Order: structure tokens, then sequence, then C-alpha cells
């Protein structure tokens, strides 16, 4: 299928590209549910942490928008308690363009500049003002979670 | 052929690292579909893929341990 090419070829460009603390692959059988992983940049309070995603290619794909969600419970103003991630690109903005690789430079890009205008969760979004307590709280319930 | 076994590399590093632990016939599955009839066209049979993972092994590149191999 063109689809199930263009995802080959999603692949091999980020197999060949090596982002730094960004990578994923196809979750077994098919090409059309990915497992990804997103280490938090240095200098963010997110360093040292690392998420897992899964990455759902939908019918109609790349003109539909992958459904993208963390699977790693994530402390994070635009992330949901269900691992949604309200991010500009996996809804109105997505192009037909984007890529695998897109995707997640852009949310691991996300872990370290909010919108705070969007908030998926509140109490994240009022603590990311103060980033020593909001790095602490993080760092002891992803140890919790 | 080195560009080929230099990829398989790197494409082996990703599956491991997101998947967290896969037999050999797991490996060698992801590598048939995602790059001997991917768009990389590059061929590799079982023994051959074996040998690589085993040296990857005794170099310390790779751990194998109950039946399966994961990164160390």
């Amino acid at each position: 299928g063109p689809v199930g090419k263009r995802l080959q070829q999603e692949l091999m460009t980020l197999m060949m590209s090596g982002d730094k603390g960004i990578s994923a692959f196809p979750e077994s059988d098919n090409l059309f549910k990915w497992v990804g992983t997103i280490h938090g940049a240095a200098g963010t309070v997110y360093e040292d942490l690392r998420y897992k995603l899964s990455l759902e290619f939908p019918s109609g794909y790349p003109y539909n928008a992958p459904t993208v969600k963390f699977l790693t419970p994530c402390y994070h103003p635009n992330v949901d308690t269900q691992g949604n991630i309200c991010l500009d690109i996996l809804k109105e903005k997505w192009s037909a363009l984007y890529d695998v690789r897109t995707i997640l430079l852009s949310i691991q890009s996300l872990l370290g500049e909010p919108n705070i205008d969007s908030p998926l969760n509140t109490h994240a979004a009022e603590l990311w003002k103060n980033p020593t307590a909001f790095k602490k709280y993080l760092q002891e319930t992803y140890s919790k979670q | 052929k080195e560009e080929e076994l230099l990829l398989f590399w790197t494409y082996i590093q990703a599956m491991l690292t997101n998947l967290e632990s896969l037999s050999l016939d797991r490996i060698y599955n992801m590598l048939r579909m995602f790059v001997v009839t991917g768009p990389a066209l590059a061929e590799i049979d079982l023994q051959e893929l074996q040998g690589y993972l085993q040296k990857k092994v005794r170099d310390q590149q790779l751990v194998y341990s109950a039946g399966v191999y994961r990164l160390p």
C-alpha cells in the first residue's frame, strides 16, 4: 500500500536522522501502530526523564492526523490524564508533509515550552511558573506512577 | 553490504529502545519487513543475523538473557 510505503519511508528517515533523545518503531506486526520514546531535553525540568508514546495511523493518513498519546503518565500543562496531548500540529495545523520525526521533535519541544494558555492539566499549568517546585513534584510523582 | 549491516544495527537499536526486548525471530521479521522489503532493499538471512547479534553480545553492545536480546 501507498500509506504503508510512506510509513516505511518515514521510518527510514527517522533511522537515518540521528536526532537526540527521540526514537520510534512499529509495534510488532503493523506499520500502523508504533511506539515512540522521548527523553526530556537537557536544561529542562524533564531532563533525565523518558516517556513512551503510542502513535496510531488511521485510514486516511497522511491527510488524517495520527493519534498520538503518552503511554508513560506525563505530568505536563498540555497533557491530560489519559495521555492526550494538546499540540496544534496534531489537530488543526496538521500538514500531510509532517512525518513521525517531526511529531516527536515537536512533542519533545512541547515538554520544555508548554502553552499555558491552552492547559489540559491546570495544576501543572499553575505550578509551571515555579520550576524548582515543578521539578520536585514531577520527579517525585514520575516515580510514584 | 557495509552500508547494509551498519543500517541493520541502527534499526536494531531503535527496535530495542522502543520495544525493550526481542527474540531473534522478532528481530529477523522486523528487519525483513522494514529493511529487506523496505525502502533500503537490503538482504539478510537468519544465520548471518544470528552471527551478527552474537558478535554484538560478545562486544557488549547487546545483552542476551532469558532467550531474548536487549540493550545494555
